[PDB]
């Protein structure tokens, strides 16, 4: 029961997930933006 | 197919071993959250 119900939470919630990967990508892109080489 | 076939073989072997009596011995004992390690567990052996 607890594994159907796991089961159904990420079927549930799987595009928005997926919506969340693509924002903390951008937001990662974003922070590497100010990189700075060093000798 | 071949690549497919032995691929599988060697994950299904996980279950073909019949050893998972030492796992359940605490299967009798896990809590929610050893349960939800296992599930996480079980796909991320799927995706290796």
């Amino acid at each position: 029961a607890y594994q159907q119900k796991l089961l159904n939470y990420f079927a549930r919630n799987f595009y928005n997930m997926r919506m969340l990967a693509l924002f903390v990508a951008f937001a990662i892109n974003f922070i590497l933006l100010f990189y700075k080489v060093s000798t | 197919l071949f690549a497919l076939r032995y691929n599988i073989l060697t994950l299904m072997r996980m279950l073909s071993l019949k050893s998972l009596k030492k796992q359940m011995k605490k299967v009798k004992k896990m809590t929610v959250k050893d349960m939800v390690t296992a599930f996480f567990s079980s796909y991320w052996s799927i995706f290796m």
